[PDB]
């Protein structure tokens, strides 16, 4: 009331939550490695055309990898942080690694129009994944020029993204380019190894997790919960709800996780909010 | 209605017929059709517009309305009607004055007070988490006067029942012996067989509302509903000391004590005070007994058969509900960020821009409950304003007779009866109204020796030969005498005077 | 496309709206609509003196309306609103600018009420018919006829006056009656700022 | 601001549509009173005896 004198009647004041007693974190048990080592580190990159399409599953991803390593030009990434990467899973996650000149580097962006980007492939606008550079001039350039790597530079056709449509003929003058890749050019037109990740943010059963371990489980009680990155506070009842094999969620009319899976087992537990309500102080 | 057909007429509104028939709606059929039609609202396109006379089924608009009609059931297009032609028959000494009545007890329903509702701001803006619940505190003490209007709307609705119902001092109740001048009130007297002691026509209103998992899954989002103060069962015991103090008193228990008297004198006061003699009642009183228990059971098979009369009552039920389950179907809205979900945005966001992306949300969720808020203020001074006139007819009419008109049902007033309901009050008012009329020739005076002769009460009348003074809403003639009779100047003044000779009851006397 | 996201504003704004605009038909029915059948005046119009051929509805008017409710639909310059001006020139730039046909452009229309001025002007001719020709004895029951001096002796005597005054002042009291119809008249074709409460 | 805009004009014709259904109650119990019937209320239909 802002006041020192309180008179008669029945006040509401506040209101009561009953508090988590644990935390209990949830994940797959899957425990091989990625094939990241087979991406960054492969003795030759390939071309534009190729693209280099490489799944990646079944996997406990650990970025920080990325972080031990000092050589990365930029880790670019959009709807997601790179620094959480590590407390997230992910379904699977799609590497498309190849190399660029340096001045076409900034090409390749959601949005962003040029040669390289419109000819060959775009990146849609809803693209939540990052890209990753690294300036390698030991092994791109060679002397006199690398001509192997071949590239666009006119296409009739702006090319829906992530297409993989390759055509050699001449085109209405040869329209495929070598770079010629040399050690003492300028900066602008060195070679550049770029990886770009592409993740699923969908309701899929996620297979790609991070690091993390997890615990055990605690029923009919108020605690505090993580299932594959869905961090909640709660109590995990057994539910009678006939979940479909395909499905892992369960909703509520506001859009809410109310029934989930579990990761490890293939229960299906109902998750209600801890008891709380309002406090009323009946005084003279 | 679907249960009904699927035929489907469509008004294109404010287009002329010529202009409607790319578009943007994908079907195409209901724009080139046969049955083209042009009012002023629009171009309505598949009714057959029929030129009769029928009332307003469903509303078009500029006095055209429409229906579904055999007419091979197919939707018609109209004119609204207003009503049956009808011709007074006026002239200058033409009277029409009933020989017959009728007691009509209708039904009057009026809503009170409405739902009291509670919002936690925490729980529903930010839900189980920390830092959406620090930054909450910059935005200032919005949720204090949120919380602030919402209980001064729980106060005031437990101040609308507590003035409608709380009008009697002592719990009255009727001796075990219910004969009341012949007039039967076993379906509005309470009943002990019931676990709460309702009546039957209490019973049937309660059963025809359907008031209130919806309620389990919004009350997971800080959206409580509060207990009203008073009881069914209380507001029962009001209605029955109302009921009882009516009965046995009168209108005596209004204005202080209760007096008793017996229900025929009573009644028969009742039509005094509007205007008929009270022998008319002591006459036909096994007569208005009668059409009182079949109105009464007219009253019951109305309410037992069709439910749709206490829809006043329903929508305090329905945009109660409707009204909350949009401020949960609101928490699925992005407000132009990344997630409807805030752990999301916690856990794949840094600080910096995370609180970007929750701002929006934060200000959506804040906007929605300012909303839901200020319309909840609006329907309570709609319900305050709907219980003061209800607290105004129990005061008027239960506890006295209204002379004013249309007031308490149609006709002239003469009882009313107090009935709770879910979120309201249902008024049985019983009423007089005149039944069979009779044609008479009328003068405003008479000239018994060249002086003119007023009726003090009631009409002069004449049946062809004779000349009689009757009540003006019954027929009951007399002999025109010096007593009903009074004298004002002479016969050259009053237009439309008349001859006849005027009684005097004193002369006989002296003939002894 | 990004209007979608923001929820369920548009249709509860609708919602409201709609409610608005159908609780004012249900006004003008409560207020307007309250004789069960349409009276009408007997084709003689001798009524004890009294004249109400300044109120009654004149047959020669299309619209059927009585001089009084000429004067006050003049008094009220009342828009179009854009139901009148449902034309496809609105469209085309004819004339000046129009406020109403921006606002149609903005989105912003105006529904017809559902009982025109035609319907309205039917029940206050039938209150009129009804009120004259048989005092308030419609509102309860049928419609009782009765001269129109002897109800106004009536209506004198409810109020505590004894009913020989008017039948010896009824020529006085027609002519006062009269009198007074003509000021108000003569008040309201002065005058155009009395119905301000509308405007 | 353009939905914050459209609000603030439907809670002004909300709040208008309650004043205007108040008058249209007391144009209705002037109707049912007053033409329907003659009235004793003082001063409720014009000033003097109605
Ligand atoms: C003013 O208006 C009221 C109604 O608004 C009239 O009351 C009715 O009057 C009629 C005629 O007198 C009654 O009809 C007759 O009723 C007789 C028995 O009445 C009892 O039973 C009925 C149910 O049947 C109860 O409702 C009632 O209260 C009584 O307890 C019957 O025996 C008569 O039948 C004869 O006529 C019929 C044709 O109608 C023949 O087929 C039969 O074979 C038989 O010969 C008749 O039905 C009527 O009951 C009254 N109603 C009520 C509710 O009492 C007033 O009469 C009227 N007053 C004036 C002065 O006009
Ligand atoms: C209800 O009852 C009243 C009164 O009873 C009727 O009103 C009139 O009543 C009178 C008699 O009661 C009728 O007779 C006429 O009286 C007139 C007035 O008399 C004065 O004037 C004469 C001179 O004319 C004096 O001698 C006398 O002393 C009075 O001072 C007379 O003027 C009439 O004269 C008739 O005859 C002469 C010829 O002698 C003609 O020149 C005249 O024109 C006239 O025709 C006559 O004597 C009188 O007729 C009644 N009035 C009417 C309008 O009829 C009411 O009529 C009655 N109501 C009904 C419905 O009948
Ligand atoms: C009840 O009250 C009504 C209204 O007062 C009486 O009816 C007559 O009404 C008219 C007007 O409505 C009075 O005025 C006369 O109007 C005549 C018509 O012209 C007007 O009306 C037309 C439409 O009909 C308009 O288009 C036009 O512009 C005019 O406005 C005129 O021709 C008359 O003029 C004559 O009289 C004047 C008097 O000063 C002379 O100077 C002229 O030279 C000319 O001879 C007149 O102005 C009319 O007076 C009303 N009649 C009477 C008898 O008063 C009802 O009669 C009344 N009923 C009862 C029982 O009281
Ligand atoms: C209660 O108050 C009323 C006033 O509201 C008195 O009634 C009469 O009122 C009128 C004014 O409205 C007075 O004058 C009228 O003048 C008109 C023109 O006549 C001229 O010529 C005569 C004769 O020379 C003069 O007396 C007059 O002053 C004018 O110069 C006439 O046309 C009027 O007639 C009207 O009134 C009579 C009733 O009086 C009706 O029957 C007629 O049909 C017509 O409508 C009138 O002459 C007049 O002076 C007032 N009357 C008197 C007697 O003074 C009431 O009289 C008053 N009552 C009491 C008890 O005081
Ligand atoms: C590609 O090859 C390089 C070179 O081998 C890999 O870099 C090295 O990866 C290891 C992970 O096994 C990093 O971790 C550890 O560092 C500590 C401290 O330096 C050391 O004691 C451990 O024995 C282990 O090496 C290491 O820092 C990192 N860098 C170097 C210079 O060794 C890289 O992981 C390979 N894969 C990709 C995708 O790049
Ligand atoms: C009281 O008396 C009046 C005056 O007669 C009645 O009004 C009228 O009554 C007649 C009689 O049936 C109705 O029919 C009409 O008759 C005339 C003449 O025969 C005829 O030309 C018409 O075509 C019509 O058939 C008439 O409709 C009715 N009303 C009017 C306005 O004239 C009245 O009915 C009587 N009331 C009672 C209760 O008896
Ligand atoms: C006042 O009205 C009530 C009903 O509105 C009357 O109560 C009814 O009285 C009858 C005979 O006394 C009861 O008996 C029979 O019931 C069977 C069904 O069990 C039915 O099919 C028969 O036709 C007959 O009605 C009836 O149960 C009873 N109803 C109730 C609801 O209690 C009461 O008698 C009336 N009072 C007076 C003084 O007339
Ligand atoms: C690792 O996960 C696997 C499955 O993903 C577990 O193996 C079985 O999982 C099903 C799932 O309901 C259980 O019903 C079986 O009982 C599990 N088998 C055994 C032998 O336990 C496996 O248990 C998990 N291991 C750990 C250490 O959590
Ligand atoms: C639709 O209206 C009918 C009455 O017109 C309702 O009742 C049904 O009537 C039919 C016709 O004899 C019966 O065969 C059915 O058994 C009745 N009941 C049902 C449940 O269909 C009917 O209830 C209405 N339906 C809806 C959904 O309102
Ligand atoms: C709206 O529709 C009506 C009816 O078709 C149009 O009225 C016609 O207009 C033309 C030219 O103006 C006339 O030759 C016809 O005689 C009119 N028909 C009738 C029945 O009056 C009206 O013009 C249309 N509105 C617009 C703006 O074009
Ligand atoms: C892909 O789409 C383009 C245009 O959208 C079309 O011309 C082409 O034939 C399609 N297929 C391949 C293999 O490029
Ligand atoms: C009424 O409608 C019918 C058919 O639609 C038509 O023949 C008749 O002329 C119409 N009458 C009037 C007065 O409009
Ligand atoms: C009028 O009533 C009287 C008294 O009841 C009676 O003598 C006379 O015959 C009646 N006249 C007619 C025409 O009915
Ligand atoms: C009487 O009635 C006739 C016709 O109904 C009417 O013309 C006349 O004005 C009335 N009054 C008098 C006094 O004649």
């Amino acid at each position: 009331l802002k006041s020192f004198t309180v008179e008669k009647g029945i006040y509401q004041t506040s209101n009561f939550r009953v508090q988590p007693t644990e935390s209990i974190v949830r994940f797959p048990n899957i425990t091989n490695l990625c094939p990241f080592d087979e991406v960054f580190n492969a003795t030759r990159f390939a071309s534009v055309y190729a693209w280099n399409r490489k799944r990646i599953s079944n996997c406990v991803a650990d970025y920080s990898v990325l972080y031990n390593l000092a050589p990365f030009f930029t880790f670019k990434c959009y709807g997601v942080s790179p620094t959480k990467l590590n407390d997230l899973c992910f379904t699977n996650v799609y590497a498309d690694s190849f190399v660029i000149r340096g001045d076409e580097v900034r090409q390749i962006a959601p949005g962003q129009t040029g040669n390289i980007a419109d000819y060959n492939y775009k990146l849609p606008d809803d693209f939540t994944g990052c890209v990753i550079a690294w300036n390698s001039n030991k092994l791109d350039s060679k002397v006199s020029g690398n001509y192997n790597y071949l590239y666009r530079l006119f296409r009739k056709s702006n090319l829906k993204p992530f297409e993989r449509d390759i055509s050699t003929e001449i085109y209405q003058y040869f329209p495929l380019r070598s770079y010629s890749f040399r050690p003492t050019y300028g900066v602008g037109h060195q070679p550049y190894r770029v990886v770009v990740l592409s993740f699923e943010l969908l309701h899929a059963p996620a297979t790609v997790c991070g690091p993390k371990k997890s615990t055990n489980l605690v029923k009919n009680k108020c605690v505090n919960f993580n299932f594959n990155g869905l961090k909640g506070t709660g109590v995990l009842t057994e539910s009678n709800k006939k979940f479909l094999p395909f499905q892992q969620f369960g909703r509520d009319i506001a859009d809410t996780t109310d029934a989930v899976r579990d990761p490890q087992t293939l229960e299906i537990l109902d998750i209600t909010p801890c008891s709380f309500g309002g406090v009323s102080v009946i005084t003279p | 209605g679907t249960n009904t057909s699927n035929q489907v007429a469509v008004l294109y509104q404010g287009v002329n017929c010529t202009e409607v028939p790319q578009l943007t709606p994908t079907w195409r059929v209901y724009s080139t059709g046969s049955n083209v039609f042009q009012t002023r609202a629009g171009c309505l396109i598949g009714a057959e517009y029929v030129n009769n006379s029928y009332e307003c089924d469903i509303p078009i608009g500029a006095g055209i309305c429409a229906s579904y009609q055999t007419q091979s059931q197919s939707i018609i297009a109209y004119t609204m009607s207003l009503g049956a032609e009808n011709s007074v028959a006026y002239s200058n000494n033409s009277i029409a004055i009933p020989t017959n009545f009728t007691i009509s007890v209708t039904t009057e329903i009026l809503p009170v007070s409405m739902t009291k509702t509670s919002v936690d701001c925490t729980m529903y803006i930010c839900g189980d988490s920390t830092e959406c619940s620090n930054l909450l505190l910059q935005y200032g003490s919005f949720c204090t006067q949120l919380k602030r209007a919402l209980t001064g709307i729980a106060v005031e609705q437990d101040k609308n029942t507590q003035e409608v119902f709380a009008q009697v001092k002592q719990i009255y109740k009727t001796p075990p012996i219910k004969y009341f001048g012949g007039f039967n009130f076993s379906q509005i007297l309470p009943d002990p067989s019931k676990p709460s002691k309702r009546s039957f026509i209490e019973d049937l209103l309660f059963n025809k509302v359907t008031l209130a998992d919806l309620i389990c899954a919004q009350k997971f989002k800080g959206l409580t509903v509060l207990p009203p103060l008073l009881t069914d069962e209380m507001i029962a015991q009001y209605t029955s000391a109302l009921l009882a103090g009516t009965i046995t008193s009168g209108w005596t228990f209004g204005a202080g004590a209760a007096l008793q008297i017996p229900f025929a004198m009573q009644m028969a006061y009742r039509f005094n005070g509007i205007g008929v003699t009270q022998n008319v009642l002591y006459e036909n009183q096994k007569l208005i007994a009668n059409q009182f228990n079949s109105a009464i059971g007219k009253i019951q098979d109305s309410l037992s058969s069709t439910a749709s009369a206490l829809g006043k009552l329903q929508d305090v039920v329905n945009h109660n509900a409707q009204a909350l389950n949009t401020l949960v179907k609101q928490l699925s809205s992005k407000f132009g960020a990344i997630s409807s979900v805030l752990n999301d945005i916690f856990s794949r966001l840094d600080k910096v821009e995370a609180e970007v992306q929750i701002d929006r949300l934060i200000t959506g969720r804040l906007q929605s409950l300012q909303t839901y808020v200020t319309q909840q203020l609006i329907r309570a001074a709609e319900i305050r304003a709907s219980a003061n006139l209800a607290a105004t007819k129990m005061s008027e009419c239960v506890l006295g007779q209204s002379k004013r008109v249309d007031f308490c049902g149609k006709g002239y007033h003469l009882m009313s009866f107090p009935q709770s309901a879910p979120h309201g009050v249902v008024f049985l008012h019983v009423t007089y109204v005149p039944a069979q009329e009779k044609n008479f020739t009328t003068a405003p005076a008479i000239c018994h020796d060249g002086k003119a002769h007023f009726p003090r009460e009631g009409v002069f009348v004449s049946n062809g030969t004779h000349w009689f003074v009757t009540q003006r809403n019954f027929y009951e003639p007399q002999i025109i005498t010096t007593d009903n009779t009074f004298v004002s100047g002479n016969c050259d003044v009053v237009i439309g005077i008349v001859n006849n000779t005027v009684y005097d009851p004193l002369q006989p006397e002296l003939d002894s | 496309n990004l209007l979608l996201q923001y929820g369920s504003f548009c249709t509860q704004l609708k919602r409201a709206l709609t409610g608005i605009a159908v609780e004012q038909d249900k006004n003008t029915q409560e207020v307007f609509a309250q004789v069960k059948q349409i009276y009408k005046t007997p084709p003689i119009k001798y009524f004890g003196g009294f004249n109400f051929s300044q109120i009654l509805p004149d047959p020669s008017k299309p619209s059927k309306r009585s001089f009084i409710e000429d004067l006050l639909f003049n008094k009220v310059t009342l828009a179009d609103a854009g139901f009148i001006k449902q034309y496809g020139d609105c469209l085309g730039d004819i004339a000046a600018r129009d406020l109403i046909c921006a606002q149609k452009f903005k989105g912003l229309t105006v529904l017809p009420p559902l009982l025109t001025d035609e319907m309205i002007a039917q029940y206050t001719s039938a209150l009129l018919a009804g009120t004259i020709t048989s005092g308030w004895t419609f509102g309860a029951g049928a419609a009782l006829q009765i001269p129109f001096a002897m109800q106004m002796a009536y209506r004198f005597n409810g109020i505590g006056v004894t009913q020989n005054v008017l039948y010896e002042n009824q020529k006085l009291i027609a002519n006062q009656f009269n009198s007074a119809i003509g000021k108000i008249q003569d008040s309201l074709s002065s005058t155009a700022s009395a119905l301000g409460k509308l405007q």
